[PDB]
DNA sequence: TGCGGACGAGAC
DNA sequence: CGACGCTGGACACGAGTGGCTTT
DNA sequence: TCTCGTCCGCGCCACTCGTGTCCAGCGTCG
């Protein structure tokens, strides 16, 4: 047995909606602590770990610990099917083969019910820039549009492609920081980058973490109770 | 005059036609449609054999492009629709072939008017929907007309015109090519069969291979389903060969007892190959093979045994089954004493020959010295010894030609300037050239049909040897103690007599030069042209291929060596092994040639 | 020869992007009372029955009834051309096959004129004799859009039944299974938001859900919609039409 | 040695991306003093011109002028990083190499930079002199992107027909004719919704209707567009920016 | 049936 | 005005049919 | 690892069409 029940069912949304591509299927590892997922994406130069505690879910109960592997197609497209006011209930249980997603509206109606079938060392970053999401996202999905690789250096985002180069300096002062502890002038691909970049609804404002050969990681921060990061390995 | 298309049907049409035991089988109302035919513009006939190559299904107008027939073929199409040959878009009153007809963008848009589950789809999945959409949902719904006739409006008025041959003049002329191709459309024989000029003898006639008209349908229906069958093997779709061979079984099963069978079963086995039963038990041969390739060998065992008592259809393949019987029965599956036993049947067996005699017995030496068939001591009870004494080895390395223009270059170097490579072809036809005046000869009557026949049906049959015993050891007798000149001067004879003229063993192009084949007969000599054109004579099936593949020869030393050569991943097969030890009786230098 | 006019033309363009989908071309018959449809889907499954009275048509005048089989598709992109506050009025020629759309702008100062080929067809009847349905229900449009094209999100069918507790919705595919619960609220305001629901009988029967999704493409013309079932009969699925007119689809059983 | 700036960086984009089709692989010339550039379209059918006075844009390097080449699918790439309300500054390297535009932000916290090889370019110069107009039309541009998108939609060929009174569009296809006729607006306003119409005499014309969705693409860009029509010659439609620049394109039957 | 690729088992 | 969701056009494949020698 | 036995796939070329995949224009709702 297990439900797990999520008045702000938009967040839901809009991190699955994240996860549509990054990732074919993943499993929601669940324990009293809460709802975690460390999953390996398709390619194979990226890591996707998710978490969520037991706080902010309305109910929350895992007498044993459910690997819950959805197929995140099927399961983002039944997220589909709920408005962004839409409490959202998760329940498994212990020997179900399938996860039930119960939709009602706080105006409460209306409630629907779906049934879906069940199937990195740690190390302080020398340099972290806490920056909107929409400006790396932008920054992002132009360079992609001007070429393939991107290089980050110490802040200045540069990128080479086979019609021509570009290059764009930043400032710091939705604000930008940086530590400054260290110059890195790093690589990194754009199809990767572009791909996570769909989370920008998912989180205000994205830390990105660099230093010397340690692998980029992005962090979309829920407004509580929990946080996602994407890991890169650079070129 | 006539494209080749139009001149090869129109010269199996005669050739047919020309046969007055092959024409009373046909009714005289396929006889009417026959000269139906021939009451055709040039243009009319052109279209016809045109559209009869292609398949048989509906074909849009608009996908019938022939600038050699006409620009606007509209005229053409209404003669032959006139005629009776064509049937316009107007009878195309099924579903399932105006469903067929629309290509796939057209389909999709009939999905898309239709509200189909899933427009965007597979054109067969497609086709299946609107069947199973035609099957009901109109009946009761708010008159009765049946929503199956809306598509099939629908569909007609999107294909636009849209003709196919029509069923009766192309089964009477499916059933004439079979005639015809009895003695032997083919794609060797669609094109240049007009201009290939066929050998001269005098054709006669006695027994009758079908006896009336239903017979003539049962074998054709027979070989179209045979047809059937190795097309599924060729496409891959085994489990289909596998229905339509079980299918294929239970008929022949209910036609066992056909009293007309017991007329086929006098026939001469030269003339005996061409009856439904020899059609149904080369089926039953497919569906052993399908069975070895499903991997149902014990049914497969139980298939060949139940061939295997048939003496009567298909003896000359008998060993082809004992062989396949004996590894069936030992290697895929771990009998071993029924193995024995079915060793010994085989040797005993006097229609097993040469390659498939060999492997049986090789099969009997890998059980008589095998610990896993001590106990069984029988194998070694009679086992008529057969030992094929080994040849020389030579090796060679290099690495853009070809293996055997490699060992030809290698064998040049080494002194043997003239080289050929034709495999069997060289002493084919070698032994045609030598032999044409009593292969083709006269008085051996059933065995020349036709007028456009490359070869007498004597030919693949141990009959051959039995019915030109005397002519053919007279000259195999005169060739074994003849002076070098006197050859030459046969085959140059025989060469300029007949030159051009196709045939089933000659092959005009293996030599570049009648000086070759000059050269290549003075060096053979007279001992081993003798020998192999005997071996080629008595029992031409089962000799025919495993020949060593390349003649090197020095014209000055007169040194000759028939060198079989093996790539980097071949085997020495038991037909070439027998081949080379019998070369080797023969007084000729035989080795094989192992390429890295 | 006939005249129709209408003030919010953009209510006849939700007509039109409402049988687009459904009928490609479709009977256009004129009479006094009012100008009716009652027209049939391609695959013989599901009906539509548009009825505009000559009521809310100012200065409606016909001399005599008229066919006028009209390509929907066609006139949906003619009509695609005027906005969404031009009034709309049309002209029809007393034989001729050409039919006249013109449009005013709302402060008249953008005048457009159309006209269509107005291919002829056969004019077939369907009774849909009345019947007394059972378990109306009565939602608004939106929710029942959604509820639809959720529902399309899983699986190729849908079964309804109503009970005393509500109306429910359900849908099982291969991908998974769902199944939406409406329950009655009986709104005090009543602000087109109530899904107060008559109970007759408790039937429950099955449909397709493709032709849902083409029936919910009427949402515009209304806030409410009223469907109706029993054990045996067709759905109907009603959207009324400004106090004027009414646009029904009846779906036949899925089985 | 070539320098450009402009407070109000979004109408260089919307002039760049209204011309991102109607001609591929263009010519820049702009003389040393004053911008200005023309091209014939890919059709050899029609032209399009635009002039932007230096002295409206901020600053000015004193250098001469140079090829400039620049191509617009590779600028449009370029420039779709740039905001709708930041600053844009042009700057020309020598060697006619490259050519950079850098965008700062108002906030002057995000700023940015951008630059970009360039290519072989050819020089045309039609320089065709401009000959008096009949019909004369200021209506907005809204209304004409409308008008084109709708007739493109029911026909392929629109109908002038310019009066003293009014306009009238008209145009035909196999889905029946279509006629749109707007009036004088006649109101105290006078805004850009209102339509001005000087006549001397009808002129009536047949004009392609693709490329005048290829043009009309640029409605964005000004509030309101003015047609020129006249017998025996292309069709003038012609765009304000600002009153610091004028976007032409001549339309050949 | 006749060719060429490949893999699988007994003996190293 | 813009980012998201939806949808049709363009595109490298592999499969199937057809023509092969009026020369 | 080496040797022998056994199985699997083969008309030929070009022309068009089915097919799953990918990219750019379009209506929209906070
Ligand atoms: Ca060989």
């Amino acid at each position: 047995m297990f439900e797990a029940r999520l008045v702000q069912g938009s967040i839901l949304k809009k991190v699955l909606e994240a996860l549509k591509d990054l990732i074919n299927e993943a499993c929601w590892d669940i324990s009293s602590s809460g709802v975690n997922l460390q999953s390996m994406d398709s390619s194979h130069v990226s890591l996707v770990q998710l978490t969520l505690r037991s706080e902010g879910f309305d109910t929350y109960r895992c007498d044993r610990n459910l690997a819950m592997g959805v197929n995140l197609t099927s399961m983002s497209k039944i997220l589909k099917c709920a408005g962004n006011e839409d409490i959202i209930t998760l329940r498994a249980e212990d020997n179900a083969d399938t996860l039930a997603l119960v939709f009602e509206a706080p105006n409460q109606e209306k409630v629907s019910d779906y049934e879906m079938k069940l199937m990195i060392p740690e190390q302080e970053y020398s340099c972290v820039v806490k920056m909107p999401s929409g400006e790396f996202a932008r920054i992002c999905r132009d360079l992609s549009h001007i070429g393939d690789a991107v290089v980050i250096s110490c802040v200045k985002f540069s990128a080479s492609g086979e019609l021509g180069n570009g290059n764009i300096k930043l400032s710091q002062t939705e604000a930008v920081t940086i530590e400054m502890n260290e110059p890195v002038q790093l690589t990194f691909a754009l199809r990767y980058l572009n791909f996570f970049t769909k989370a920008t609804p998912l989180s205000s404002t994205v830390t990105l973490s660099m230093s010397a050969d340690v692998p980029l990681v992005v962090e979309y921060k829920i407004a509580d109770m929990g946080h996602l990061k994407y890991y890169l390995a650079p070129k | 005059g006539h494209p080749y298309y139009l001149r090869s049907f129109l010269v199996v049409l005669k050739t047919v036609l020309e046969n007055e035991d092959d024409m009373l089988l046909f009714d005289e109302q396929e006889k009417g449609i026959v000269t139906k035919f021939y009451q055709l513009s040039a243009t009319g006939q052109k279209l016809y054999v045109r559209l009869f190559q292609r398949k048989l299904s509906w074909i849009k107008m608009t996908k019938l492009e022939y600038e050699e027939i006409a620009l606007d073929l509209t005229p053409v199409i209404e003669e032959l629709t006139n005629a009776g040959f064509l049937q316009t878009e107007s009878e195309l009153q099924e579903l399932s072939e105006v469903l067929e007809l629309l290509s796939a963008p057209e389909l999709k848009s009939l999905a898309k008017t239709f509200h189909l589950v899933n427009p965007n789809g597979q054109k067969q999945q497609l086709v299946d929907a609107f069947l199973k959409l035609a099957k009901q949902h109109s009946v009761c719904t708010w008159n009765k007309p049946g929503i199956g006739a809306v598509i099939l409006k629908r569909a007609k008025a999107l294909a636009g015109q849209s003709v196919r041959i029509c069923k009766g003049p192309r089964a009477v002329f499916s059933r004439i090519l079979l005639l015809f191709s009895l003695t032997d459309l083919s794609t060797v024989l669609l094109v240049n069969l007009g201009r290939m000029e066929f050998p001269s003898y005098t054709i006669n006639r006695k027994t009758h291979i079908f006896q009336d008209r239903d017979d003539l349908i049962r074998y054709a229906a027979a070989t179209h389903m045979l047809s059937d069958i190795s097309s599924a093997m060729a496409n891959g779709n085994w489990e289909e060969a596998k229905e339509l061979a079980q299918c294929a079984k239970r008929d022949w099963n209910r036609l066992k007892n056909h009293p007309s069978l017991r007329c086929h079963e006098d026939l001469p086995l030269f003339l005996r190959c061409f009856t439904v039963g020899w059609i149904y038990t080369r089926i039953l041969s497919r569906f052993v093979e399908i069975l070895q390739r499903l991997h149902m060998y014990e049914e497969a065992v139980r298939e060949l045994e139940s061939l295997l008592s048939q003496r009567i259809y298909c003896p000359d393949s008998r060993g082809r089954w004992w062989d396949r019987l004996a590894l069936n029965l030992h290697q895929h599956l771990k009998r071993l004493e029924p193995t024995i036993k079915c060793i010994t049947e085989g040797l005993a067996d006097p229609e097993v020959r040469t390659g498939h005699r060999l492997s049986l017995y090789q099969r009997a030496v890998r059980l008589r010295e095998s610990p896993s068939c001590k106990k069984f001591k029988h194998l070694f009870q009679q086992l008529p010894e057969m030992a094929v004494q080994d040849v020389k080895h030579v090796t060679i390395t290099g690495r853009l030609c070809s293996v055997e223009e490699l060992a030809l270059a290698h064998y040049r170097r080494s002194g043997f300037d003239q080289g050929i490579h034709g495999e069997g072809s060289t002493f084919s036809t070698l032994y045609g050239l030598l032999l044409w005046d009593i292969i083709f000869m006269d008085g051996i009557p059933d065995v020349f049909r036709n007028a456009c026949q490359a070869f007498p049906l004597d030919l693949c049959t141990d009959s051959f040897f039995t019915s030109r015993r005397p002519a053919l050891e007279a000259r195999l007798q005169l060739i074994h103690d003849a002076p070098e000149e006197s050859l030459r001067a046969w085959v140059a004879a025989t060469w300029h007599e007949q030159e051009g003229r196709v045939a089933s063993l000659v092959s005009w192009d293996r030599f570049t030069s009648l000086q070759q084949a000059q050269d290549l007969v003075s060096c053979l000599g007279g001992p081993v042209l003798s020998g192999v054109c005997r071996h080629l004579a008595a029992d031409f099936r089962h000799c025919r291929g495993g020949l060593p593949d390349l003649v090197v020869w020095n014209s000055q030393s007169r040194h000759f060596k028939l060198v079989e050569v093996k790539g980097p991943n071949d085997r020495l097969s038991h037909k070439q092994m027998i081949w080379l030890a019998e070369l080797q009786k023969l007084g000729a230098e035989v080795e094989v040639c192992h390429v890295v």
